[PDB]
């Protein structure tokens, strides 16, 4: 993923030009909707099908494939963002029970609220 | 070409040959990479040849083949021979001479038209498909 | 740590909003820094709070995507911004990439919240209080004939004057 | 440089008006001298930096950046003063080592410390020639003393650590400048470069040392010559095999042009009845051009540009010449015996991969070499064939081959007998090589003929694995054959996943296989790290230091390999594991091997059974979570194999009881499974009972029991004929055809009418 962003960003760094646009400073999922400012439509028309793809996977009630679609293409953001409305199973007694109170956050209030 | 009318980047001239030209010229004019010898007139002499035998129009080809004297190689006799035999007789000899030179050379050139045609003429294999799988 | 963000929330504001979230990573706050991140427009870090808070698998997510960003080497390009909120949403204070790239988010401010940040974020929270100064004690001390990749314990006002100190 | 030096000025000038504070600007000194370096203000970068140490004597690199800066002001004493006093207070570091380095070079006064951050930056990574050339700039002013002091240190640190290349390389080349021919060829000489030829940069300058020792010392022509020459040759021909492997193309036609050239000159010499080493040596070299050849068709064919489908027949053959030239039977002549072990290396290498080559891109047909060999075998396919090759370049008259006739000479067949023993022989050279491994797993994997793994590790390790043999184990340190065969497998199957994924996102016209340095890496960084770790672990004990990590990724690889903890696996790779172990056991008839894969088997079977009732109630498909394993939805199991799954682990069990010995367990287990394999597996029980009741005397009473145990198979023969005639899938579903059947019936039936 990012082939032709990696390739404008080089284009620049290597001859000062290919970059006469608002262009992006990481190559971060994140970074170019924390600036504000997009780059590439064909690179959003494969984001927003891959977005279709995951919601037509969770929709399901699946998330094995969808971790596995995850890993195979590069967008495990959102799988890792969609998991912060769980809670944590409060059932261990000893140390020989195994560790099952690791998935979820007590802040479920202010994750609502957000 | 009645379509394409006559003022639209050389219409059709009437005339077998003409009309081949132009239809040629409506096509592809540019030079497609993988030209051999010279041209007729600036257009691709390998395309003419195909379009000529897709067409049909022997006399055509017998006239771009006069045409082209020192435009190509040392297959003028070959090609007239091939026109005008409607049997294909052109000398088994020569013609697994071309069939050998064609499955040794002819084989991974960037002309589509060319490729097709010295195909057609050594007479290999039974369907040899460049780029015509496109609704066509 | 209360007090050390409620002086250092006046230090910096909107304008200083990098250095006020790294104060805030650093310090290991969630109500009002996530209040100011909502009232001015950060919605990642708001709705990441809650999947840091617990949960380690996000964070080993994250640490793969870096593995995996150095092996096709765009660290280069990406600014050391969003390498060094990662390193902290992680908890590791350097990271070492395959390029000779050292990325440092300075943990050696305060020996109070290097302690909380290797509690929380580095050291899994199943972890005791005596495990957890163990390690700390082998990060600013030595392992295996290494250097110290943490700070010290000192005095307040010993750490207001310079002395002659090196990474042995 | 990222920001714009106006605009962090503006914004450090709006920083200081808004807030001049002296505790901020004594406190951020360091971001305040970084800024002003940026912005270009050395001495508002150095006050900043001096107020910064000032309030805290921490951290060098502060002391770091004021060294910088007042060396690129002008003061290099305070530079190298600052600098000398960062490096003595951090542990080591190689930019300060270099920057303190170059200093003393400028200021020209030598001093102890120099050479000491010299000798750490060595011992850190002694690569590059600035080390070289910084340790010249820092003898040379004592001279021929100077050069000894610069040549022990090199020899020291080449003992220490075998990565002084470009050092040694450099060396050469400040021989030759200062005209020492004789010490440069007595150094390249060494028996210890052997192992440094695979630099593109120093073969080509050790062919350039011999060029000049042949154009220099050329009264005298004898072994130390055609050494010289062969040695050349060899570097020549490793240049060209870098220089297609790498990346570029230029750099790697200019290399095949050089080598062609090169074997047309010695073609020209030897062509006066030669009968030596030099003629075995000729055909290695030309069987070693042609596959380099082919490799070069390949790469340009592999590039969307010309037709992949018809390009194949240059490559392949080139492939074949390459598999019917020779390999040097034994020694032809004494006295080339160390470069005559390497020849017969590639040799062999070079015959492995054209003949992997040549089955996989012979789509299953064997006339395909007999037509290539009748439509290329004359001068103009020759000439076709050089210029497609060197792009309109080196004629008849510049290429070897030009010079002689074409009269359609034979090649050999590329046999599978032939093919194992070159696989073994290149096992002892890709030892460490897991690209290599996964390549050639891959290859034999296409070709449908799997050899023995055990076989495979004992060609590739000469030594016995630490406690090897080991079932179920939890101790990292304690590696054995049977996980490294199933590691094997996994990466085999998770490469071919990933191979057929990329060819059906693609397009259906890819090849059937590609070459090694087309599918670059064929890993992953931990499974890299795990093989070194493994690696290791057989040359005894990981090395000091990273001994705790690698010991940590053992055991987490076991955990999973060994199937400790159920992280979350699909059963159909371990369905294919289980059906490779029982392979491998078949191929074999080691009895301690055989009970070894029959328990790994069943362990997965049970492993395997808690997986296979989720499948039923129509659940959820686990998958692996951890970065190593890279197998996804192209090995999937249906809700309608649970059964055959079931069948397949019952098989499996009653095959451990058989291999134990409880054959009449075996025998009800495979009557109480409902499947054609099972009765197949009886009658092959009956039948090895048979044989081992007639092994023994055969008297006048073992008759009947012979007689019996006939009858007993003929019934399961017959009712698997009429199974067959019944349904004509029974052939199919089963293994082995219905002519080894007819063949076991009259054989018995032939057997019954016997009578001693």
């Amino acid at each position: 993923y990012w082939e032709n962003t990696l390739h404008t960003l080089k284009q620049r760094s290597m001859l000062s030009l290919g970059s006469s646009r608002p262009l992006v400073s990481e190559l971060d999922p994140d970074a170019p909707i924390r600036q504000k400012l997009p780059l590439d439509d064909l690179d959003r028309e494969d984001d927003i099908r891959l977005l279709k793809y995951l919601f037509t996977l969770i929709r399901a009630g699946m998330t094995d494939e969808a971790q596995r679609l995850c890993k195979r293409c590069g967008q495990a953001w959102r799988a890792a963002t969609l998991e912060g409305w769980k809670l944590y199973h409060d059932a261990n007694i000893n140390g020989g029970t195994e560790l099952q109170a690791v998935e979820g956050n007590p802040y479920r209030c202010v994750w609502k609220t957000c | 070409v009645f379509a394409n009318l006559q003022q639209a980047q050389l219409g059709g001239v009437p005339g077998t040959y003409n009309l081949v030209r132009s239809f040629l010229n409506i096509r592809l004019p540019t030079p497609i990479p993988g030209l051999q010898d010279g041209e007729i007139e600036g257009y691709p002499v390998w395309a003419l040849i195909y379009y000529c035998m897709r067409c049909g129009d022997l006399m055509a080809a017998q006239q771009v083949v006069n045409r082209a004297q020192h435009q190509l190689g040392d297959f003028k006799n070959c090609f007239q021979e091939y026109i005008h035999n409607k049997d294909r007789r052109l000398s088994p000899t020569t013609e697994n001479k071309l069939r050998l030179h064609y499955r040794r050379a002819v084989r991974a050139s960037t002309d589509p038209y060319k490729r097709a045609v010295y195909c057609i003429i050594g007479r290999c294999d039974v369907s040899d498909n460049h780029s015509e799988v496109a609704d066509k | 740590a209360q007090e050390r963000i409620e002086e250092e929330v006046s230090l910096y504001g909107p304008e200083r909003h990098i250095e006020a979230v790294f104060s805030y990573l650093t310090g290991g706050r969630i109500s009002d820094a996530c209040r100011l991140a909502q009232k001015s427009g950060d919605h990642r870090l708001s709705l990441l709070l809650s999947q840091m808070v617990g949960s380690q698998e996000v964070r080993d997510l994250i640490t793969l995507q870096l593995v995996d960003w150095n092996k096709l080497q765009v660290d280069h390009y990406i600014q050391e911004e969003r390498l060094r909120v990662f390193c902290l949403l992680s908890g590791t204070p350097v990271w070492r990439s395959s390029d000779n790239r050292s990325i440092n988010v300075c943990s050696q401010l305060d020996w109070k919240r290097t302690l909380g940040i290797h509690l929380w974020y580095m050291l899994p929270p199943t972890a005791t209080v005596a495990q957890a100064l163990h390690m700390y004690e082998q990060a600013f001390q030595e392992q295996e004939g290494g250097e110290p990749y943490a700070c010290y314990p000192l005095p307040p006002y010993l750490e207001d004057c310079g002395f002659s100190f090196g990474d042995d | 440089m990222r920001r714009s030096k106006a605009e962090i000025q503006r914004y450090v000038e709006n920083a200081q008006n808004s807030a001049s504070s002296p505790r901020e600007k004594s406190m951020k000194g360091f971001l305040f001298a970084r800024l002003y370096y940026e912005a270009k203000e050395y001495e508002l970068a150095k006050r900043s930096v001096s107020s910064y140490i000032s309030v805290q004597e921490r951290d060098p690199k502060a002391h770091r950046f004021l060294g910088q800066l007042f060396e690129i002001e002008g003061n290099v004493e305070k530079a190298v003063g600052c600098y000398k006093r960062s490096l003595e207070l951090n542990p080591t570091q190689k930019d300060l080592t270099l920057r303190i380095a170059e200093l003393i070079c400028t200021l020209n006064i030598k001093d102890g410390r120099a050479e000491y951050w010299v000798e750490r930056a060595s011992k850190l990574f002694p690569g590059s020639p600035e080390i070289y050339r910084l340790k010249e700039q820092l003898l040379s002013s004592q001279g021929e003393a100077g050069w000894n002091q610069l040549f022990d240190l090199i020899q020291a640190e080449l003992f220490a650590r075998p990565n002084d290349v470009y050092v040694n390389l450099k060396l050469v080349d400040l021989f030759l400048s200062n005209q020492r021919l004789e010490e440069a060829v007595l150094h390249c000489l060494k028996p210890e470069r052997r192992a440094l030829r695979t630099d593109i940069e120093w073969c080509s300058c050790v062919v350039r040392v011999f060029k000049e020792y042949l154009a220099s010392k050329q009264g005298q022509k004898n072994t130390n010559m055609r050494m010289i020459t062969k040695e050349l040759l060899l570097a020549q021909c490793d240049v060209v095999f870098l220089t297609l492997s790498k990346k570029d193309v230029q750099k790697s036609k200019e290399a095949l042009e050089r080598f062609d050239q090169a074997l047309l000159s010695v073609k020209q010499s030897v062509s006066g009845t030669d009968a030596s080493d030099l003629s075995v040596t000729f055909y290695e070299m030309r069987g070693h051009y042609y596959m380099h050849a082919g490799t070069l068709l390949l790469k340009m064919a592999q590039s969307c540009e010309v037709q992949w489908k018809a390009l194949i027949e240059p490559a392949a053959l080139c492939y074949l010449l390459a598999y019917q030239v020779p390999k040097p039977k034994s020694k032809p002549v004494k006295g080339d015996d160390n470069g005559q072990g390497f020849l017969e290396e590639l040799a062999f290498d070079r015959q492995s991969k054209s003949g992997h080559l040549l089955l996989t891109l012979s789509h299953g047909k064997q006339n395909f070499i007999s037509e290539i060999i009748e439509t290329f075998a004359n001068q103009c396919g020759q000439s076709i064939l050089l210029k497609f090759l060197f792009e309109d370049n080196l004629s008849m008259q510049d290429s070897f081959m030009g010079s002689d006739d074409i009269s359609y000479v034979e090649n050999r067949v590329p046999d599978l007998s032939e093919l194992s023993q070159h696989d073994n022989g290149s096992l002892r050279i890709h030892n460490g090589d897991l690209q290599h491994l996964t390549w050639l797993g891959l290859q034999w994997h296409f070709l449908s003929t799997l050899p023995p793994l055990r076989k495979w590790l004992k060609q590739i390790f000469p030594r016995v694995p630490q406690e090897t043999s080991r079932l179920e184990s939890n101790i990292p340190e304690s590696i054995c054959l049977l996980d490294l065969e199933v590691f094997l497998l996994a990466v085999v199957q998770t490469s071919y996943l990933q191979l057929q994924d990329n060819n059906t996102t693609a397009d259906p016209n890819r090849p059937r296989c590609l070459p090694l340095p087309i599918c670059k890496q064929l890993f992953t960084d931990r499974q890299r790290s795990w093989w070194d770790a493994v690696y290791s672990l057989i040359t005894k004990k990981a090395l000091p230091g990273t001994s705790a990590k690698l010991r940590s990724v053992i055991q987490h690889d076991l955990t999973t390999l060994r199937a400790q903890e159920k992280h979350g696996l699909q059963p159909a790779v371990l369905v294919n594991w289980a059906r490779g172990l029982h392979k491998t056991g078949y191929s074999l008839n080691s009895f301690y091997d055989q009970k070894e894969y029959m328990g790994r088997c069943v362990h997965y079977w049970k492993k395997l059974l808690p997986l296979l009732d989720l499948v039923k109630q129509k659940k959820s498909i686990p998958e692996p979570v951890d970065p190593l394993f890279k197998h996804f939805h192209n090995k999937d199991i249906k809700v309608s194999e649970v059964k055959d799954l079931e069948d397949e682990a019952c098989i499996a069990f009653a095959t451990l009881d058989l291999v134990d010995g409880k054959t009449e367990d075996a025998i009800i287990a495979f009557e109480s499974v409902k499947n054609v394999v099972a009765y197949w597996n009886l009658a092959l029980i009956y039948q090895r009972k048979a044989e081992e009741i007639e092994n023994d005397c055969l008297p006048a009473e073992e008759q009947e029991e012979f007689q019996e145990c006939l009858l007993k198979c003929k019934g399961f023969l017959k009712m698997i004929c009429d199974e067959y005639s019944a349904y004509p899938s029974i052939a199919t579903s089963l293994p082995v055809p219905v002519e080894t059947v007819f063949e076991m019936l009259d054989s018995v039936k032939q057997s019954l009418g016997e009578a001693m």
